[PDB]
């Protein structure tokens, strides 16, 4: 039943190709990066730290959130294949079972329902039991909706500065001041005191959870 | 080529710039400061009635020295481009 | 350094090949004459021997610095050489074989490495 | 016979090669994406043949450390020289921009930092302004020289190194501002003097002044003023140049 | 872990080429006991994993660059 | 000493990392953010380019690392060559500075939540931080401190901003924009007080 | 008439490399990539959702909608040819037929004729006989233009927000005050709230 | 006299080498594509319908406008040469024929006269003495300057609403906001109401 | 003479170097950096596809090196199609021409650097240069030409830019980028002023002067 | 009315044919039906191989040249 | 519904096992077994051959295809 | 007046006319015509297989430098 | 004199050098370009 | 002296070698006295090894050539 | 062409060892016809001339009653000589036209 080695290492290298696919689709690092990419604008400073350092930041947090599935993924599947008493099909099945509830936990309801309608999939009895055609894109959808709400709400205190400052500039008759220049030393002294960058990534890695 | 013939380059080349943009500008300055001497004798005061008189005086000003504009830069474009293989070094 | 280092063995084992492979030529050319005693290298100890301290030469008429060995003698003759054509032949083949096998072993390094470093 | 001898023809034209084409690929004009990279590789190879046979040779092998150490030492010598020569461009855009921005050319980065909508066009006159009579002054044929006399001072062996001379090319950093201040002064003040005739107007009757009036008096202003003020680039053309050259003269040894 | 694989992974395939490597040399020498094909077929398997370490590596790194280039 | 063939792929393949080491584990992250933001107090994003900036922030950093590149030099690329020591105990070796600089720019804070992030429980020494947990916190410190120089370099371009608007407003002027006047003071104030000189020098200070 | 299995072999590779050319212009996928893009744009947000992953989300909605084409071609088309009952030939000729109606669900009369006209082809009678030659464009043109109705009509509520955000900062007296820094939240806020992703993601199917 | 079977092949397969030249250079391909890059820059997105979309159009335009061409080569060439009734550089000559018909009906006197000027002809004489090497660069040249005209007036319906949508805020007082963001979607239902897809194309094949 | 192998051999070897000629040795590289210049001006990076600029630069250099072929198949080929020069002796015969056109297009001052830096003997008369001093010598001179003929053409395509933005900027339109509208004009200027027979006879003529 | 699928599907119609035909040759030379010569076998079968290559080489050239004209940058 | 994987699965079986059927009949050869000839043996591990490459193009050809794809810029 | 369309032209007919005079003797000899020597016939044959090879071995390298000189980017 | 085996091991030892030296600029260069064509 | 004279020179002994194996094979055919076919035939050996060579280093160089100038800068 | 310059040589050489050898079968053959005077070519001088035929008569060894000049040991001796320089004929032939082939395939 098992594979021949050329079909496993066939299958393998070909499985390779697509790890920034998997990385962005069932991993963290969707609601990392597109967060930091908000991030970014409510600062003030679109340059900001430097893209690079933001997208391997995000790959580190994402390393971490990870942790624990992918550790059940080595000791469930990887470590049999390791040992031989396992096969390549085999693991492949076993395997995404932690990852796939992973990304059910994470996913809306009615994403996941309008897949299954779009897909006219039969009744689906469990969780257990949904396939990953439907669980990939509703996974992908709850995600980028909740990076939305939480860089939504990141937008708030820069805007309550922005509007602080721009109402003192007018009370004094200074009209002609463009507040934005004033305010954005404020908006980096908000971030520097209260542990800006730290509090962020300990929220977001509370929120995986 | 001599560093003389360069900078000649640029005064005639943005002075043949300003002479495109003087009329334009000119025209735009002399209704404004028009409707703001207007506003200040009639005591009335809107930042937004000065800026419409503006566009009409400007958008003229394309119909009346337009055609000199267009034949001007074109000479101006022409004589470069024919002169170029004569300021190579 | 490394690289050279690496490859330094079987290099050295092809080139000394390559020159009992002309002592044993030279012993089947002389197959004929009269009073030549047949020469032979023990290619294991001359191996290590130029392993371990570089290559040398008597001059430079130039000739290695290998000890030409004397071969024992199968059977007596009265012209008084002592070159055997099956050994002589023998040898030649089997010198041969590990001649080809060294150049495999070299080409398949080098590839090896070129494959490592094209990209 | 039959030798060619290669490690040592290899060992000969590479490094004098990595440090020639480093300086090609970082050197202004030399560097500019326009020109085609086999163009600028069969310079850098054309130059190589001409110089390294006087050179001595070196011996140290490719696959060594020693190797990686004499290539980052060719890669150093090499930005810094083309960077230190692109300093005074970057002075000469620094001045053209701020003449730009003083004209209110781009009024919308003061509102909105960076935002997209940005057009230096004045930096971008100055600056092709500035490569023509960098080209003029034949400049690049200066910099090839150096980039070969900074063997005798620094053979292509490893040598060791120093510090506070690193500073100096970031302290250069300096003059792309300080030079800049003074292109601009010589035009800067007088629109700054129009600014404050703009303001004795607004002293009178509230409102009704200022972008409405001042914008097109003071954008056709710089335009003459500037347009008058090209002539005088040229003696601070070669005050740049001559300050960068010497800079790096003093520097690299 | 990750960087600890790897490690593992690049040690197997260098056992493999030394092995190869010492074997190929011992029956340069002469020494018995060492036969021509097992010679030539570990030659082979160990430029077979040489080739999938190269391979590996490649993938690895075009994955590298395609998530590094994405605009935040 | 493993094979040399595979030694030729670890090191190209650790090539391709260069920009990946310059930025997380050298200081080269804090120089370009400063660097970016004192572009952004000057109110001309466009002033210096930012090749300008970007070489100018790699001298700095070759500099700033030129005691660390020594001490590499001395623990690794000596040692290699007397085969004292090499390929393992040597790398990490040499990599033993760049832990001890991190070590000296991380925050406490930073690490620490790295680790409970990690499940960590045993790290008790403060040199045996492993990297996976010291990497991110000293990019992290690196932000911080880079926001924080930022600010402290806009509070005088932000001064002299509100005070020209102050003028202009109390000398009846209330049409004027305040950037166009204050600009040409900014640059003057910048120049007149040396502020790049001293600026690297705090830089350089600031470790 | 069969073709010897080496050229059948031929062709089915050489199909299999202008696989992005079907997915472009015979698949729903354009339509949706552009409303994608138009969307991010209208956001304010030119980066947000990076490249990847909303080319994966439209990949993944085509093959959803494609679904009973695709099956439609193995039920008539392929399983025959892979049980050996049929040649590839006409294996192909019957798998166009519900990839040639669903493009002309899809289509407008008008940019049909206009291609009909130009390629000089003669009266055709109804549309059992339309060459994909014809078809292929007239498809193309009729799915841009839906695509850019979709996103000009997806434009009009952050409109909305950035016009009456602009004046309520504009009646306060803020003259300086830029409204995009703080329309962009709101702009957010409204998408989220209406569950924006699946109620776009189910528009488009529908329109399907 | 004929070539030999091997140098037929030869010649044949080396030929294929050229067919992008050909295509880009020798027909169509050009200007259509010129438009289509400069209408994506005015319609205020830059990469609204993907690269591959376009130029699949473009292809189906330039195979579409150029079929005329085509069976006028098949007739004289093709056929003939196909049935071995004429030799292969004969069958060429003759199919030159149409296309450089083709060429010369689009092609800028000035820039012919001043190929040759470069090309040291002197008595030119009939409009069918123009070689080959002289008819191309100056058959690229008019392309290029067609297209050039073409686009400059694609451009100014979207000017329009940019400047009237500008004035208009501005005008209004609401001078803080970016006139682009408004304009985006108004340039989309502008494009869309009129057909521009549709109306684009048919002056494009018209332009012949 | 060479043995018919040899000859072959070096023939067949000598084929390889046709790009280095063309790029290094010949009139391509001041016509493609003038192109890439120009379509950095317009505003169009993908206008004339890269393909069409090739070939017109292609086209552009056959009828500029005409005369030099000329004489290189008068004075080179003929004689040794002919079987009358040798094959060591056709490619020193044939290096000439292309030699004196190099060097009449080159500059004065490149050639004396390029003397001073191979230190060799004074060169009293152009007749003692050698080919490794004129090759580097003609190579920057030629991209020294380009970008000067270049940089003379970015002018006029921001002078219009400048102007556009000044008009834009007295109305108080401060929000409206200036490209978008300064393209369609820059492209009508292109269009007006013959924007390419009067580039392609400066061209030609500034290699025939 | 000239259509290039239309000329490709004959052409690799025609290489079909004779393919087949070569294949059919060999068959019934096999099955010992008299009054077929190995020489003419052989003979087909080397130009069947020669079609096909033909036809292997001509799909290269055309679908290289689809992919530069497919890449460029509009 | 038809399914993409299943099919990518179903082809790497059916090569699979080919690879599988071919190797298990070469190593009953190798062993003495009477009722297996060396033609059959050789004919086999070819066919084998023949399928792994087709399986080696189409996935080739599918790797650029999804490479192009996700290569857009939306 | 050089033409390098006209010299390949030539090249090409001299190829194709030694061709065609080393099949024009084999099929004289062949027929058994008087004064044809089978030596003759085969060395005929082999200079017009090098004069091919000559010819394809200028191709490769004409294509190749074209093909680079193409791919360039201006 | 120097035979066939020795010139072929040198000739081929060189051209592994050759290509490991420019493999290596090659990484260096791009990673200098990605370092500067930086955002800042 | 230089690269390109050790490539000359190359060239030129390796077609002189190819040209006295040649012209003894003529001389040989001539029938002129003296010489061996013994002679004959081992030089044309040697003769066909350095063409081997000369092509083998000509593979070689153009290999090396092609891989410098695909060296991005 | 340059290319039969350089096969002229072996090509003649090649043609008139095969004249030469059918002269000497024929001369084999009419060995028993009665007044039959046995011929050759002098190879040399018929390649200068060739490369830059005619019959000699051989002289008779022995005399026989019914004038047949032709002798079997002579003749027998320059036809197996033809036939070894025919093969070296076509043997360096063989090697130059591979020698040709080989500096062209790559």
């Amino acid at each position: 039943q098992s594979w021949s080695l050329s079909v496993q290492t066939l299958v393998f290298i070909t499985s390779l190709t697509f790890l920034p696919a998997i990385l962005l689709m069932m991993t963290s690092f969707t609601r990392i990066i597109i967060v930091f990419g908000l991030l970014r604008n409510a600062l003030g400073t679109p340059s900001a730290p430097p893209n690079q350092v933001l997208l391997g930041l995000a790959l580190f947090l994402t390393f971490f959130i990870m942790s624990p599935v992918i550790d059940k993924i080595y000791v469930d599947a990887y470590q049999p294949f390791s040992e031989q008493k396992i096969s390549m099909q085999e693991a492949l099945d076993k395997g995404a079972q932690p990852l796939r509830a992973f990304m059910l936990r994470q996913t809306r309801e009615a994403d996941l329902a309008l897949f299954a309608r779009l897909a006219n999939s039969g009744p689906l009895q469990g969780p257990e039991a949904v396939p990953m055609r439907i669980l990939l894109p509703a996974y992908v959808t709850s995600e980028l909706k909740t990076a939305f709400q939480i860089g939504f709400t990141i937008f708030i205190p820069f805007l309550i500065i922005d509007l602080v400052i721009a109402s003192v500039l007018m009370a004094l008759g200074m009209m002609m001041v463009p507040p934005a220049t004033i305010a954005l030393p404020f908006k980096l002294m908000l971030f520097v005191l209260v542990d800006g960058w730290q509090l962020l990534m300990g929220s977001l890695a509370q929120s995986f959870y | 080529m001599t560093p003389e013939s360069v900078m000649m380059m640029g005064t005639e080349a943005m002075k043949v710039a300003l002479a495109l943009a003087a009329p334009l500008l000119l025209v735009a300055l002399i209704t404004g400061l028009i409707i703001s001497i207007l506003q200040a004798a009639t005591q009335i005061n809107e930042m937004t009635l000065s800026f419409i008189p503006k566009i009409v005086a400007v958008f003229i000003a394309i119909i009346v020295a337009g055609p000199w504009m267009l034949n001007l830069l074109l000479d101006y474009v022409r004589t470069l481009f024919s002169n170029l293989p004569y300021i190579i070094g | 350094d490394r690289l050279d280092a690496a490859l330094r063995f079987q290099q050295e084992a092809l080139n000394l090949r390559a020159q009992r492979q002309e002592i044993l030529a030279a012993n089947i050319a002389n197959a004929d004459t009269p009073g030549y005693q047949a020469r032979d290298i023990d290619f294991a100890s001359e191996l290590k021997k130029v392993m371990v301290r570089g290559r040398e030469e008597t001059g430079g008429v130039s000739s290695p610095a290998v000890d030409l060995l004397y071969r024992v003698p199968d059977q007596p003759s009265l012209d008084g050489n002592t070159v055997d054509m099956d050994r002589e032949r023998t040898q030649f083949a089997d010198n041969s074989l590990k001649y080809q096998m060294g150049l495999t072993v070299l080409g398949s390094q080098l590839k090896g490495m070129m494959n490592v470093l094209q990209g | 016979v039959t030798s060619e001898q290669w490690l040592y023809w290899l060992h000969l034209y590479f490094w004098p090669l990595l440090r020639v084409l480093a300086l090609i690929s970082t050197a202004p004009i030399l560097s500019e994406r326009a020109i085609p990279k086999r163009v600028k590789l069969g310079l850098g190879i054309m130059i190589t043949l001409v110089i390294a046979p006087s050179l001595p040779a070196n011996d140290t092998p490719l696959f060594s450390i020693a190797a990686l150490w004499l290539a980052m030492q060719q890669i150093l010598i090499g930005i810094a020289l083309g960077f230190t020569m692109q300093f005074a461009f970057a002075a000469v855009r620094t001045a053209g921009e701020f003449i730009g921005l003083q004209m209110g050319l781009s009024f919308a980065t003061f509102v909105d930092p960076g935002s997209h909508l940005n057009m230096p066009v004045l930096a971008r006159i100055m600056d092709m302004l500035a490569m023509l009579l960098f080209l003029t002054f034949n400049g690049h044929l200066w910099l090839i020289s150096l980039l070969v006399d900074t063997f005798h001072t620094l053979p292509i062996g490893s040598n060791p190194v120093n510090s506070n001379a690193f500073m100096a090319l970031a302290r250069a950093g300096g003059l792309i501002f300080l030079n800049g201040l003074m292109l601009a002064l010589p035009v800067i003040t007088l629109l700054l003097t129009l600014n404050l005739a703009l303001g004795l107007l607004n002293r009178m009757a509230p409102q009704l002044s200022i972008f409405v009036i001042g914008f097109p008096l003071t954008l056709t202003v710089g335009i003459m003023l500037m347009a008058a003020l090209m002539p005088l680039i040229a003696p601070f053309c070669e005050h740049l140049f001559s300050e960068i050259f010497n800079l790096l003269a003093d520097i690299v040894s | 872990s990750f960087a600890g694989q790897l490690h593992a992974a690049l040690d197997r395939i260098s056992d493999r080429q030394a092995a190869a490597r010492v074997q190929a040399e011992k029956f340069t020498l002469g020494e018995p006991g060492i036969a021509l094909n097992d010679v030539m077929a570990d030659m082979q398997k160990a430029s077979v994993s040489m080739q999938m370490g190269i391979q590996v590596r490649n993938k690895l790194v075009a994955a590298y660059q395609e998530v590094m280039s994405m605009q935040v």
